[PDB]
């Protein structure tokens, strides 16, 4: 026999997934998802999805396995960095923006966004950091604006070596796939280390 | 605000040589993409060369083609323009314009659409008598 | 080893025609620049006119602008001095001297410094009524 | 336990009375010995120090096993041709790079060493040649050029002598005042890897 709670709501995983703008990299917007059902199909009639990769669980396993406390993170980043968004990668978005650890569970779901997230002449609205003193710790976000200072000279102001830490993916519509924009949600959540939350569909 | 500012520029004779410089204030032209674009009288603004972000493929225009060089040092943050063998035709006053992300030639575009987020004031070239 | 034989002169009158023709041998006209000089008696002597590399940036002096037009063909090797309209101070005796690379006003060295290598023999050029 | 010596002869190549034309590039062969990169640096207020396939500041703790160095001196506007994949008179008829070339390009001016007044003819290059030139070539034979149909013997009209003399004054502009031009050639072959850096 099999017993689960009673439940209201099936999750706001259709408001994450949809919605008319999303959050900067250096910013992004992360959501707790909690005291609902979470079915795993509204995702897969959504988009020709670019990148489907789940860690410690299988895809197709996700309804009739539950667990609790789930993350869901949300930003947009450039088409040649969505390799760099797993476990053990290093480079710009990897070290200064947003690290997952080694020992990752969850899910990282990527489509392209060209078509809204882009206008002619620029869309300078979607900022990344790239220079940071040090390497960011797993999960951790960096909102700090402050003049960094890559010389001796001390830094006052904006100087040849004073450079603002934050710049702005250019988007504009004629690039290239590899330039393009994508929309990354990347779901993270614990396994049966804890009494469990969220299951999904009861009987 | 972050500005750009070109220096150089003079009274050079046909046969001669000049060097652009363009020096930053508060980005770093090596994560940014810069370029040059010039502007005789009674025309209209047109591409000289560029540099990507990283490394740096360099693009040149037709009318340019081995005369002129593009470089950057990333100590000074400044960009250079070495022109040689200037003809008389080539008398302008020349832009220099930086755009976030590796903006020179991805995809179906390319920098002559004149759409660049930073730029200048400009220095006036001149070559004659 | 390298020769330049001039051609021309003659008894000329006041608003005639003459083309001086300085050959060169040796060395080849379109990577050498070349010029004239000449030297009137009693007087020290004084540039005439000059071409650069294989461009052509003609070159004259106040006392001698007006009436003198350079040419050069790259076919017979052969610089010409076209004269038109020339007036009766003009006799004097014409040498053509070339040096390496775009020499005539390149810099602040225009070709007054006499300092010139292949120089020619001369030809007498005399005009009267 | 072992010293360092044999800290290799850059400050022959690098500090020199006078160097060769283009047309007859002196090379040298620096082998046998450990490679300090510092004495490079404070030398002069260099023009130019570009490369390609190895970093500036990173030459220290890497290895090679023969080196070249090669020595001679350009007009100042055909600097540029001193690279992978140009052409010009300089580039394709005196001295060639290959097209995958791993070493460091080097340029500084030589205005008040290399020229005097009323001109200095005693450096060269060549202007005439029938074809291309394979890299890593010297072409030292003085023959007359036909550029006609008809073949001249001897010495004439339309067969010109191939070297030509840069006329070095003082005077002129930037580009056409001397330029110093040392090239680096760091090579990895069958021989193991022997010149090194010094380490603590």
């Amino acid at each position: 026999i099999v017993r689960f709670p009673n439940v209201t709501n099936l999750c706001p995983f259709h408001e994450v997934f949809n919605a008319t703008r999303f959050a900067s990299v250096y910013a992004w917007n992360r959501t707790r998802i909690s005291n609902c059902v979470a079915d795993y199909s509204v995702l897969y009639n959504f988009a020709p999805f670019f990148a489907f990769k789940c860690y410690g669980v299988s895809p197709t396993k996700l309804n009739d396995l539950c667990f609790t406390n789930v993350y869901a993170d949300s930003f947009v980043i450039k088409g040649n960095e969505v390799s760099q968004i797993a476990p053990g990668q290093t480079g710009n978005i990897a070290d200064y923006n947003y690290k997952l650890p080694d020992d990752f569970t969850g899910c990282v779901i990527a489509w392209n966004s060209n078509k809204l997230d882009s206008k002619h002449s620029g869309n300078y609205d979607y900022w990344y950091r790239s220079f940071r003193k040090s390497k960011l710790k797993p999960f951790e976000r960096d909102i700090s604006t402050e003049i960094y200072q890559a010389g001796n000279k001390p830094c006052k102001g904006k100087g040849p070596n004073c450079y603002f830490p934050l710049q702005s993916y250019g988007f504009r519509p004629t690039y290239g796939v590899g330039h393009q924009p994508y929309r990354v949600v990347v779901l993270s959540f614990e396994l049966l280390h804890a009494p469990a939350t969220v299951c999904g569909p009861k009987k | 605000q972050v500005q750009l500012q070109e220096s150089g520029g003079g009274l050079v004779q046909p046969g001669g040589s000049l060097r652009l410089s363009c020096t930053a204030s508060g980005i770093a032209l090596h994560t940014h993409a810069t370029g040059w674009f010039r502007q005789a009288p009674g025309k209209e603004r047109e591409g000289v060369s560029c540099i990507s972000s990283g490394d740096g493929t360099t693009y040149y225009e037709d009318s340019v083609e081995g005369r002129f060089t593009i470089s950057r040092d990333n100590a000074k943050n400044t960009v250079y323009l070495q022109m040689n063998s200037l003809k008389l035709e080539d008398t302008a006053v020349y832009y220099c314009a930086a755009d976030p992300g590796a903006v020179c030639h991805s995809g179906s575009y390319y920098y002559t659409d004149d759409d660049f987020y930073y730029r200048g004031q400009g220095t006036q070239v001149t070559v004659s008598s």
